[PDB]
């Protein structure tokens, strides 16, 4: 009856709660203590991304009110970002339904 | 031999077996032994390469039979069967004609991943911890 | 007890089920572009090859503009590679593969800059340090930086001249390599251009038969195509003219593109410093760590010379291959050095006087005896052809070092004991239930429990004998196997997946405090951090900064990983 297969070497406190834990646990010591190396590739990491980021190169976008306001006239503009067809790249490395994204 | 012994493999003898073979591979190995690499990595002194400084089973034989450690008669091919054993671990290196070298074994017993000891884990209940068994 | 709701969100069972290879790249993307390029970034991975079309029929975006932009940009990353097949009953389309090594520049960023600054030999001098640091982030995260534009950037002619002094420098080490055709184009396309075009240039009834003229083809295909490879991999046609009562100038007009492979040669070769560190104390492994550095800027190719990627490797016959990487291998004069070489090259710090014992000044003669202890030591690190010189060997050295490393994992993951059934069952060739306690000699109990726990992993094959004709392991007693490769390949998989674990947690971090973030990365309020800011706000600011600075910690240490399984 399913009940009575148990081999010498197994008891049978064990047996019954199962469920596992919730996430396996091995400490990776790859954890270790941090330097002022290891900081530093920390802060140029963040520097880069960043800079990838502030730059042209976001592709990433998917108070817009029709009317506006005169505190919105003579107001600075947010940002006058560089296009992507307007930063100069090379032709010949690009595929031909991609000049026409570009300004030739 | 005297490694079956009532049914079990003798946990605390044969461990004291394993740890007594390197040892003496440690202090005939080097120009000082293991006393070279307590001045620090940058005062060690290495061997040239013609000189032998390998060992031979004949030699670690005559250990183990003048050491009275064991209390018991050791075969050739017994001695060969515990330097078998203990060959993993990180213990001693295969080269031919049977000779045992050590590279990190003080390092150890004191990324850079061969050693990890100098490395402790996150040790906080923080996040981002990583565990090599999270994918299973 | 845990509940189900529990789980999945602070568990990160949902994450479990993605395929590391997608969920990787995926989130580098995410991190570094932007959703559009991520999302089109794992349509690529998902479907190896399609067209534009397909993109737009199978994401959401519908629109030929914006996926036409978005993909720009990734091709501008280096991201992506392209193909213009053409059916000739009608009109061409082009399609799209991923870029694999392109991501690792974006990915490796860190260390990449990190190396060219500790790599020069003139670091002392700060603005040197800033202005290459500065040069060479802009290179990767511009992607084809070129001199036309960074020149009519910089505004004073004589902080002019020293960046086109620092061009040909940077070429020569191979950090700026010339992009082409071949840096788009998926492997086994190109060889099969090369092997499509001679079976089109034999002329009929040639008394030769189809063997012979299939030989002939392959071997013309694959030296054209070693021809082709070797042209542009290295060389100084950019850096070559010179015009008059001027200094060495690079082409303008051509784009300069960070390389990686002489970068990840130069990682190799630290990987292999700090074995030695490791493994030998730091009186002669001071003198390994610049003995490798005049190997590696001319090292051979790591892994594969591409010409094991575009086509099937072999059938019958299947060594000739690595023979003929052995054979280059000792064939290559140039990467052999003598102690005469090295001593031009090693720093006055190292003294060389008291490295050896012969019994129980930049000496060539001592250089020479170090060179031997490398060459004869258990581990292949040097070979010798001639006396006096020899060469840095990649046929018998990579399994080893492979073996190694993986095996040292597992010792870092489990315990002693499973450590000790590793090594037997990989020493010891088919062990089974008897040999492992002939050949163990410990308690089975911890033996069995740590290989139990060690069956999980792809680390030992599991074995059936039949005592009968049909197969049931239950009726007979079954040994094991090795079989090293499913170890190899489960390390890849499982180091990708936490890699993209950590880039899913610093980017929800980064989701979940991205006001807080875009408050600080302002250029007034940078640098002034303590004086406009409440309590609360200012201190939980700290917190998740360095919380960052600590998963980018975690990142760089586990960053030295997975490269080692990235070999053949």
């Amino acid at each position: 009856n399913y009940m009575s297969n148990l081999p010498f070497g197994l008891g049978y406190g064990d047996v019954g709660k199962n469920h596992i834990t919730e996430f396996p646990s091995i400490p990776l010591p790859i954890n270790g203590p941090i330097t002022n190396k290891e900081r530093s590739l920390a802060v140029k990491y963040i520097n880069f991304g960043k800079t990838v980021k502030d730059g042209p190169f976001y592709t990433g976008s998917m108070t817009n009110d029709g009317i506006e306001r005169y505190s919105d006239k003579y107001l600075k503009k947010r940002k006058i970002g560089i296009s992507i067809d307007d930063h100069p790249y090379n032709l010949n490395l690009f595929p031909n339904e991609l000049y026409n994204v570009m300004g030739i | 031999g005297p490694w079956f012994t009532d049914g079990e493999l003798d946990i605390e003898f044969i461990n004291s077996l394993l740890t007594i073979v390197w040892r003496f591979i440690s202090e005939n190995t080097f120009p000082n032994g293991f006393k070279n690499f307590e001045n620090g990595p940058k005062k060690n002194v290495f061997y040239a390469p013609n000189v032998k400084n390998y060992s031979t089973t004949q030699e670690i034989l005559e250990f183990i039979t003048a050491a009275q450690v064991a209390n018991v008669e050791l075969t050739p091919s017994n001695i060969r069967s515990l330097c078998e054993v203990l060959v993993y671990d990180d213990k001693l290196e295969k080269v031919t004609h049977d000779c045992y070298r050590v590279t990190l074994e003080s390092i150890l017993q004191m990324f850079s991943i061969f050693n990890y000891f100098k490395m402790f884990p996150a040790s906080k209940h923080d996040k981002e911890v990583v565990y090599f068994d999270e994918w299973t | 007890l845990v509940t189900p709701e529990d789980v999945m969100t602070i568990s990160s069972l949902e994450q479990r089920t993605l395929n590391p290879d997608l969920f990787l790249y995926k989130e580098l993307v995410k991190a570094h572009l932007g959703e559009r390029a991520a999302s089109v970034i794992g349509m690529l991975v998902a479907l190896g090859r399609l067209s534009v079309r397909e993109l737009v029929e199978k994401i959401d975006g519908m629109d030929v503009d914006s996926v036409k932009t978005t993909l720009v940009s990734l091709t501008q990353l280096r991201c992506v590679k392209y193909l213009q097949e053409t059916a000739i009953s009608g009109k061409k389309t082009t399609y799209y593969y991923y870029n694999e090594e392109g991501i690792h520049i974006l990915l490796y960023s860190g260390l990449i800059i990190d190396e060219i600054i500790t790599q020069m030999r003139v670091n002392d001098e700060e603005e040197h340090k800033q202005l290459v640091a500065e040069i060479v982030q802009n290179v990767i995260s511009l992607g084809s930086l070129t001199v036309e534009d960074y020149l009519s950037s910089v505004t004073s002619d004589s902080m002019k001249y020293t960046i086109s002094s620092l061009f040909v420098q940077l070429c020569e080490m191979g950090y700026l390599i010339q992009i082409s055709k071949l840096h788009y184009t998926p492997i086994e396309d190109l060889w099969q251009f090369l092997y499509e075009k001679h079976y089109k240039n034999i002329p009929r009834n040639s008394p030769l038969s189809d063997l012979k003229k299939r030989s002939q083809a392959k071997m013309n295909a694959k030296t054209d195509f070693a021809k082709i490879i070797n042209k542009p991999n290295e060389l100084s046609q950019i850096l070559t003219v010179d015009p008059k009562t001027s200094l060495r100038i690079v082409k303008p007009t051509v784009s300069l593109t960070i390389n990686l492979d002489r970068f990840m040669k130069g990682r190799r070769s630290k990987q292999l410093i700090n074995l030695a560190k490791t493994r030998v104390g730091s009186v002669t492994a001071q003198v390994y760590k610049i003995a490798l550095r005049l190997t590696e800027q001319k090292s051979p190719k790591i892994r594969d010379p591409l010409t094991q990627t575009g086509l099937l490797q072999d059938l019958e016959e299947a060594k000739s291959f690595q023979d003929e990487a052995e054979l280059v291998e000792e064939k290559t004069p140039g990467l052999t050095f003598n102690a005469i070489d090295l001593a031009r090259h090693l720093p006055a710090e190292l003294d060389l006087r008291g490295s050896l014992l012969s019994r129980k000044p930049h000496s060539a003669s001592l250089i020479n005896s170090h060179l031997k202890i490398l060459a004869s030591s258990n581990f292949p690190f040097l070979n010798e052809t001639k006396p006096g010189v020899y060469y840095v060997p990649y046929s018998k050295l990579m399994p080893v070092l492979k073996s190694s490393v993986y095996e040292y994992v597992i010792a870092s993951t489990l315990g002693p004991s499973a450590m000790r059934l590793s090594r037997c069952i990989r020493d010891n060739k088919l062990v089974s239930e008897k040999i492992i306690n002939s050949t163990a000699l410990m308690k089975e109990k911890d033996i069995r429990s740590t290989l139990a726990s060690l069956i999980r992993y792809n680390s030992v094959e599991i074995q059936e004998v039949p005592r009968t004709a049909d197969r049931s392991a239950s009726r007979a007693v079954f040994l094991f196997r090795c079989k090293e490769t499913h170890s190899y390949n489960f390390m890849r998989q499982n180091l990708e997946w936490n890699m993209a674990n950590l880039l899913f947690k610093k980017e929800k971090l980064k989701q979940e405090n991205s006001t807080l973030l875009k408050k600080a990365n302002r250029d007034d309020v940078k640098g002034r951090e303590n004086e406009l800011l409440l309590p609360s706000e200012l201190n939980q600011l700290k917190m998740v900064n360095e919380r960052e600075l600590n998963v980018f910690a975690r990142l760089s240490r586990l960053l030295s990983l997975w490269e080692v399984f990235q070999m053949a």
